[PDB]
């Protein structure tokens, strides 16, 4: 799916507004990752 | 971030015509030539070729500074023999030798099984 | 012929060993150096990592991608990107590769060069198949995947030469040598007790008679008869490597000639 | 109204945002760590 | 980490020889001198590249996510 955050511990998916900041709802963790973009980043082979 | 882009080690610039003749002053019938986007590859080759010539009195070259893809070349011929002519002949001789080599190696290469 | 003579001692899938005789040192060395440096070919040049979850940083991976030899025999039908007017690439100046990998297995999933797949149209040009010298059939080991890690990106291959970046070299270090007997005295041997014993004599020493010590140093002599060996990375058949090196050198000299024509023009 | 207190990255450098971690402080303050990745190739002046 | 491609100095591709190298070691019990020489790494500019590699990417692969 499209993504907004990842639980660090459970390594699943998630989405949140400016609501809670925590709680991998399953593990209830307190650290989330920012769910890598989709900008199709460009790279230079050198 | 002060690195020059490497493609200009072989790319003529804007007004960087490959050559730039300059009449020398120190001695008669001599000239100084600047090659852009070059290096010993071409220089030392042509230089030795000139040295082969009989009517050439002086021929040497130098890469002033390795940051730069140039090298000056200085010719000096006997009288009645324009330098640019000696350059032309050197190029022609080199090209003929290369062509011979190309065919000959291609031959001997066909001489194989692999 | 009237100029150089070539005597191929030995030719392989990846090496030619041959004697280059009746030439001048400068021509030989220039040939050496152009083969190393200036003969053009094809290589990955830009990576659109659409997704990656491996343990490798992208630019790391893109770097390794750059180095993968590609089938580049008829590279000549391709155009330098700086010459193609298309917006940065097309099928006249580029070849698009792509790559998807996924750790479906439980054990480690290797990602080999052979997993690369051409997308752009080759227009029937023998270009771009990653070279597979590997006997097992899968080429370079690009990356490893554990389970959920997925790698998926697309690449662009472009014509370039080793001067810009070594990845374009069909180089594969070239051997070179002359006067194995040091008859020219172009070098002087450091030694503790005897130069003769302490220096392992080269394998080419046989192809020339040992110096007869009862002869004065010949100063008239000059260095011809170079023993060269060219190894090819594989992106180009070895013979093609040397042939194209010769040809490229010739082309650039001819270019000088043409510049002279322009000067005398105006 | 409200003024900006952003955090630009160092004027000298550049690179890729590598992984952005959001969490709450010990005391309950939301707080954020960012890591930037950069490749450094040996250059003319680097020390060995 | 993972094997480098293309022996730094020499340029020869080595990124493919890694698997076979390991195989020789394990299954053939071979001695890495002879192992390298079997893969064709003649000059030490490449022998160094392989012999001294360190394959950390293993130990990276053990962090679950
Ligand atoms: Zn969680
Ligand atoms: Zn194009
Ligand atoms: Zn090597």
């Amino acid at each position: 799916a499209t993504l907004k955050y990842i639980c660090a511990e459970c390594s699943s998916k998630l989405s949140l507004s400016r609501t809670d900041a925590v709680r991998c709802k399953d593990c209830g963790h307190r650290i989330l990752l920012k769910a890598r973009t989709k900008r199709l980043v460009q790279f230079e082979a050198r | 971030m002060n690195a020059p882009d490497r493609f200009e080690l072989f790319l003529l610039g804007e007004g960087e015509s490959k050559l730039k003749i300059d009449p020398d002053t120190k001695a008669p019938n001599a000239v100084v030539i600047t090659f852009e986007k070059e290096d010993h590859t071409l220089g030392n080759l042509i230089r030795a070729e000139l040295l082969n010539d009989r009517k050439v009195l002086f021929a040497a070259y130098k890469v002033e500074h390795p940051f730069f893809a140039r090298f000056k070349l200085r010719i000096q011929t006997t009288e009645g023999y324009d330098p640019k002519d000696a350059l032309k002949n050197a190029c022609n001789s080199i090209i003929n030798k290369l062509g011979a080599l190309k065919t000959n190696f291609e031959t001997e290469w066909n001489l194989q099984t692999l | 012929e009237e100029g150089p003579q070539v005597k191929i001692r030995e030719a392989s899938k990846d090496n030619v060993d041959f004697i280059l005789s009746n030439v001048d040192l400068a021509m030989a060395n220039s040939l050496r150096r152009v083969m190393i440096a200036e003969i053009p070919t094809l290589a990955i040049d830009s990576v659109e990592v659409e997704t990656n979850t491996t343990v490798l940083a992208d630019e790391f991976i893109a770097h390794r991608l750059g180095l993968i030899p590609l089938q580049s025999m008829d590279i000549e039908q391709l155009e330098y990107s700086r010459d193609c007017f298309c917006e940065d690439h097309c099928d006249k100046c580029s070849v698009v590769l792509t790559l998807q990998a996924f750790g479906e297995s439980e054990s480690t999933t290797n990602v080999y060069s052979k997993d690369l797949v051409i997308v752009s149209n080759l227009m029937g040009r023998n270009i771009g198949h990653p070279i597979i010298q590997d006997k097992e059939g899968n080429g370079v080991l690009i990356c490893k995947l554990r389970k959920g890690q997925e790698l998926k990106l697309t690449c662009v291959a472009k014509k370039g030469i080793a001067k810009e970046h070594a990845k374009w070299g069909p180089a594969a270090a070239i051997e070179f040598e002359y006067d194995p007997w040091n008859k020219l005295k172009h070098t002087d041997y450091w030694y503790e007790q005897d130069s003769a014993k302490e220096w392992p004599q080269s394998k080419n020493c046989e192809y020339e008679d040992p110096p007869n010590e009862g002869d004065p140093f010949d100063y008239k002599a000059q260095a011809d008869t170079f023993y060269m060996n060219v190894e090819s990375v594989g992106s180009i058949p070895v013979d093609q490597v040397v042939v194209r090196g010769i040809d490229t050198l010739q082309k650039k000299v001819a270019s000088i000639l043409l510049a002279l024509t322009q000067m005398d023009q105006d | 109204s409200k003024r900006d207190a952003s955090t630009p990255l160092r004027s000298t450098e550049n690179g890729i945002v590598d992984q952005v971690l959001v969490t709450t402080n010990q005391d309950g303050l939301k707080f954020v760590k960012v890591r930037v990745r950069t490749t450094k190739i040996p250059q003319i002046g680097d020390k060995f | 980490m993972i094997v480098p491609v293309r022996c730094f100095s020499c340029g020869k591709v080595v990124g493919d020889k890694w698997e076979s190298y390991l195989n020789l070691l394990q299954e053939d019990e071979l001695d890495e001198g002879t192992a390298l020489s079997r893969l064709g790494l003649k000059r030490y500019c490449c022998r160094r590249m392989i012999l001294t590699h360190v394959d950390l990417i293993e130990k990276f692969l053990r962090y679950n996510p």
